[PDB]
């Protein structure tokens, strides 16, 4: 049973410091490139930091480099994020995300429960979901769209586009990796297609639990960037 | 004198079968194929060298996507390679390092291996935990595991030094069908394309065709003078070659129930360790103790080419399902990809 | 060695 | 002794079956192999190598 | 006159061309066949590299002798002098390291199992390079061009008192590049031979006794070649530092012969180790 | 180039380093192949070196980690798997001295002791074991002392003309086994007269293994 349990959140004054922790159990933590992703209260997902398996490679988002430090303690199966000079714009839910990279793998396939942080009072690829919400009725078929400011198709043949679903009150869940691959455990009623710059996630015979916000994400190059999200409302 | 009357009756049945085979040998494939053009210059080059094993390699198997392959070595490691990039995808540590065979499931979800531990271990490559785990240890053979091939994610056929072959139900771990009748160590087996039949090669210098679902030997093929180390079906399932210690490869047609051709050179005296056909069946690739791989014209028996890139015994080889490449594995601890 | 002076 | 007699009738039973199979002529058998090679020769990349742009191990 | 010049040039050219050709051939053979799997091959490779670098300085010395002037400027002057000292130390201490490695391999086999890994051999070789740089860099800084009586001289300069720093440098070179290496090599190889005399694989049959004899001969030859090649130049340097000896054509030829004989170590080293190695004979 | 392959190439190097570090442990291993006819005293030696095909045991002695493989039950042709043991440090061949006088079985071709010589001949002269040291444990010397009092060695060696003392018989038996080695100059046999109570035999194998390591190191260091 795979578990990631974040802790350390709370209310902090601006300019202060706070260390978040992510506790891993039920899998081979060490061989997993961890990722911190955050979500502002009424906003979308934003990638924060990445530390590879073995800690050999570390990447930060522009808005956090210099201030945040990501680390991992492999013997105790724990991930850390040391934050300093906290601003009001850092107030968000912080998700710990595991991601293993090899031929045919499914990155970003498990997200933590999230911990809440409250702070008191260009070259990046732009991901575009032009439709902010869609009203649907059960049994019908929906098509969500996403576009990238750059081609996501690589010379190796892969197109690095991921779809996530965030149900209300829960953490995001991987649906599609590399545009067409169905994530493990996801019903075959989801399917993804596209070419190069424009992409489509299609649901057939949508059920009740399918309601939520759908995010696209590019993994072509760092920083990883998400779409604003498309919400599925019941009629 | 019942044993006397039976031992003499077996000779009459053998003579009847020999006579029946002679009766339908009105010609030889070699004279039938005299008119077709030779294949000519087969100039294969090494496109990749797979480094990382630290002992002799005894087996490898291409995945059905023609990109991943698994290799087994006496350093106790089962390595899965991405042959396009040479990246190692997995390194599986084996409980027993005395392995002789490995296999890739056609689904890609599992690998198998085994050897002098007399056990066929099944490994789950797609766990939620993120690492590779032994999912089943198939126990019951009484000699070393010489070969294994998946039928699907739940069934696998094994060959053993105990002179038997076996069909296993992986879920229950039980031998559901046994294949007895060989009188010497079984060294190699080859699955028919439709997986309804398989052929086995044994140290009695005979090959036997087995019906998987009925569990008995349909046909027996003799002709080799020494150990059969290797065997491979013709791509349409109607024939199969047989690598042997007698420095010969004797293609046997199933429906004609006899040898069609021998592939040998007067200056080749070493054993053959491995055989495989190209996608169209025109080329027969065979690995030799003399450190080389020879490429034979399967229709005309002329040698078409040589792969000389190893410093020690070539112990295994295989051709991708799409035919695009052949991999060779060697006692020198390297694999090479050729096309 | 010993060269250059 | 009891093992040689048990194997002896099993060998006769197996030989009886093997003798009774349907066999085709070698000429017909040989023709089928030739027909397969020609029909599939064009899709064999080891026989007729493909351009480097079509070659995964050179791309 | 011209006779002595010609002969000295010939000596230098012989111990230059032969040294470079032999060491480059060794480098090629190592890179293509052997491969860096064994600890010994890494030592032999680094030794051949250092020795080729050392032999690469000989044409510049020959040219300096022929014109009696250094035309290559202060840049090359600095670099050449530093390279020459760096090579001397790296080659000598590589031979010392190899002698210690063989002594450990024979006398302490259990500890040799953990110590003699190729990773450790690379680490030790790199360490030898750093310690040799600890002297090569100061030599590079102190090296400069000075106007001589004739035209210009690429030599070494010293702070006041000049005699003090000059004698210090000479003494340090003599101790660390001759006395300590000779002692380490001789002791290590003596102990190795003594241990080998009491091994059941070389104390029985006449063929096994012949094997022990050839191993002992190998050791004695390597030690003798090192001593014969390096001792005369060091003796000459000490004599010229302690006693003002009048200059003669005979003194010039003998001096340049002693230098060439020092480099003869660099010329015999690849042949002795690389060519006369049973492992290379395959 | 290398968008997500960078993390894949990084993963390949991270597990390629663990292959190197796992081969460094294996390179320090002393590999021992235990051979011998059934009941020759193999399992007594296993107990001595201690507190399904290839039964394995490991032990430490004088800071050397030994790994010993007892082929055990392996009903198959040796020639098909024996080459797997190319490169073992040493073979330990156990011989039952007291088996020399054992009566032939119902259809037995030859007596037990001569069967041991045949196995030794095949192993010692095997093409895969040309450069492998053979250590010979002649076991059950205690039982031999009882048997030789009443049963003459001529039952086993019809050509033997000596006396039935331990010293004459033991030396002759040892000689008969060692004479089978056709490659004495390249291969060395280490003969010990162990028993059920002997304890210096583990020291004997350590001393024999140390000489083998010297040969390997001399070969590697170029001195051989």
């Amino acid at each position: 049973d795979v578990q990631l349990v974040e802790s350390g959140g709370g209310l902090v004054q601006p300019g202060g410091s706070r260390k978040l922790s992510c506790s891993a159990s039920g899998f081979a933590f060490s061989s997993f490139g961890m990722h911190w992703v955050r979500q502002a209260p009424e906003k979308g997902l934003e990638w924060v930091a990445y530390i590879s398996s073995g800690s050999g490679t570390i990447y930060y988002a522009d808005t956090v480099k210099g201030r945040f430090t990501i680390s991992r303690d492999d013997p105790k199966n724990t991930l850390f994020l040391q934050m300093t000079s906290l601003r009001s714009e850092d107030t968000a839910m912080y998700y710990c995300v595991r991601s293993i990279y090899y031929y045919g793998s499914s990155p970003f396939d498990f997200w933590g429960q999230g911990t809440t942080l409250t702070v008191s009072s260009g070259s990046d690829i732009v991901m575009t979901q032009a439709t902010s919400s869609v009203p649907v009725t059960p049994g019908e078929s929906v098509s969500i769209s996403c576009r990238s400011s750059k081609s996501l198709l690589h010379s190796n043949g892969n197109t690095y586009l991921y779809w996530f679903l965030q149900r209300p009150g829960q953490s995001p869940q991987l649906l599609i990796y590399r545009m067409s691959n169905l994530a493990s455990g996801v019903p075959d009623r989801f399917s993804g297609s596209g070419s190069g710059t424009a992409f489509t996630l299609t649901i057939s015979r949508l059920e009740a639990e399918d309601v939520g916000v759908y995010y696209c994400m590019q993994h072509l190059e760092y920083p990883l960037t998400f779409g604003a999200g498309t919400k599925l409302e019941l009629k | 004198s019942e044993l006397d009357q039976l031992r003499q009756e077996a000779e009459q049945l053998k003579n009847q079968i020999r006579d029946a085979r002679k009766a339908c040998a009105d010609a030889t494939l070699s004279q039938i194929t005299n008119n077709i053009d030779p294949v000519g210059r087969i100039q294969m080059r090494t496109r990749r060298t797979l480094r990382g094993h630290l002992a002799k390699i005894y087996a490898m198997h291409w995945g059905t996507d023609s990109r991943l392959l698994v290799s087994a070595s006496q350093d106790g490691k089962l390595i899965i390679w991405d042959s396009y990039t040479t990246n190692k995808v997995h390194a599986i540590p084996l409980r027993s390092s005395w392995v002789m065979t490995c296999a890739y499931a056609p689904s890609g979800n599992y690998v198998a291996c085994g050897g002098l531990d007399n056990i066929c271990s099944i490994y789950n490559l797609k766990t939620r935990e993120g690492n590779v785990r032994v999912s089943r240890e198939l126990a019951g053979h009484t000699g070393y595991l010489s070969c294994c091939r998946f039928l699907d994610d739940n069934q696998i056929v094994t060959s053993s030094g105990d002179t038997t072959c076996a069909l296993w139900d992986i879920e229950t771990g039980q031998q559901t069908t046994t294949f007895t009748g060989h009188t010497g160590d079984v060294m190699s087996l080859s699955l028919a394309p439709d997986t309804r039949l398989f052929v086995s090669g044994a140290c009695d210098a005979s090959a036997k065709l087995w019906d998987v679902r009925e569990g008995m030997c349909r046909q027996t093929f003799t002709g080799h003078e020494s150990d059969i180390n290797a065997i491979c079906f013709f791509p349409n399932g109607n024939a199969f070659a047989t690598g042997s210690d007698d420095a010969t490869c004797r293609l046997f047609d199933l429906r004609a129930d006899q040898e069609l051709m021998t592939y040998s050179h007067d200056n080749i005296i070493c054993g053959i360790t491995s055989v495989s056909f190209s996608k169209s069946g025109r080329l027969l690739l065979a690995g030799y103790d003399d450190f080389n791989c020879n490429v034979w014209d399967a229709l005309k028996a002329d040698r078409a080419g040589v792969l000389a890139g190893h410093d020690n015994r070539v112990s295994c080889l295989g051709v991708t399902d799409d035919g695009m490449a052949v991999a060779t594995g060697s006692w020198d601890s390297f694999l090479k990809i050729w096309n | 060695y010993x060269g250059f002076x | 002794n009891t093992a040689s007699i048990a194997q002896a009738r099993k060998l006769v039973e197996q030989l009886k079956m093997e003798a009774n199979i349907d066999r085709i002529k070698v000429s017909k058998a040989a023709a089928d192999l030739m027909a397969y090679c020609e029909a599939h020769a064009k899709e064999d990349p080891l026989l007729t190598p493909v351009p480097a742009s079509e070659n995964p191990f050179r791309e | 006159s011209m006779i002595t010049a010609i002969t000295i040039m010939a000596l230098y050219s012989i111990v230059c061309v032969v040294g470079l050709f032999g060491n480059f051939l060794v480098m090629y053979v190592i890179v293509r066949y052997t491969k860096m799997k064994t600890a010994t091959n890494i030592y032999i490779f680094n030794l051949a590299l250092a020795d080729a670098l050392a032999t690469s300085t000989l044409p510049f010395q020959s040219v300096n002798y022929l014109m009696g002037t250094w035309p290559f400027g202060t840049i090359l002057c600095k670099i050449v002098i530093s390279i020459d000292y760096y090579n001397m130390f790296t080659s000598i201490w590589t031979l010392c390291t190899m002698s210690v490695d063989r002594y450990i391999a024979v006398c302490h086999p259990v500890k040799a199992l953990d110590f003699r890994t190729p990773r450790n051999a690379k680490i030790i070789n790199v360490c030898n390079w750093i310690l040799s740089s600890a002297i090569g860099l100061p030599v590079m800084f102190m090296a400069t061009t000075k106007y001589r009586q004739g035209s210009i001289d690429c030599t070494l300069t010293f702070s006041h008192p000049t005699w003090y720093w000059e004698n210090l440098l000479k003494i340090c070179v003599f101790i660390f590049a001759f006395i300590m290496p000779v002692l380490i090599i001789t002791v290590c190889y003596g102990l190795m031979i003594l241990r080998l005399k009491s091994v059941r694989m070389l104390s029985g049959s006449k063929e096994k006794d012949r094997n022990l004899r050839r191993i002992t001969r190998m050791v004695l030859v390597v030690v003798a070649v090192f001593i014969v090649c390096w001792t005369p130049i060091h003796i000459y340097v000490i004599i010229k530092a302690l006693v003002t000896i009048p200059e003669t054509t005979f003194q010039t030829v003998s001096w340049h012969f002693c230098i060439a004989l020092g480099y003869t170590n660099s010329c015999l080293n690849p042949v002795l180790y690389a060519f006369l190695d049973e492992n290379f004979k395959r | 180039l290398s968008a997500e392959d960078k993390a894949a190439v990084e993963r390949s190097k991270m597990i390629d380093r663990n292959l190197r570090e796992d081969g460094e442990k294996a390179a320090k291993e002393v590999k021992l192949l235990l051979l011998g006819a059934g009941e020759s005293g193999k399992s007594t030696i296993v107990k001595q070196m201690k507190i399904t095909g290839i039964v394995e045991t490991h032990f430490t002695f004088k800071d050397l980690y030994f790994k010993m493989f007892d082929v055990g039950g392996q009903r198959s042709e040796r020639k098909k798997w024996i080459h797997c043991f190319e490169g073992v440090t040493a073979i330990i061949f156990c011989v039952a001295l007291s088996d020399y006088d054992l009566v032939l079985a119902e259809d037995e071709e030859m007596n037990r002791m001569h069967e041991s010589m045949k196995l030794f001949d095949s192993i010692c002269n095997n093409k895969w074991f040309t450069e492998t040291s053979i250590i010979l444990f002649l076991n059950k010397k205690d039982l031999f002392e009882e048997k030789i009092k009443r049963s003459p060695l001529t039952i086993c060696y019809p050509e033997y003309t000596g006396s039935n003392t331990y010293e004459e018989a033991a030396a002759y038996i040892q000689c008969q086994f060692e004479d089978l080695n056709r490659r004495k100059d390249t291969k060395e046999i280490y003969t010990h007269f162990t028993c059920a109570t002997d304890t210096k035999n583990v020291q004997f194998v350590f001393d024999a293994v140390t000489d083998v390591i010297i040969k390997n190191n001399l070969k590697e260091c170029g001195l051989y």
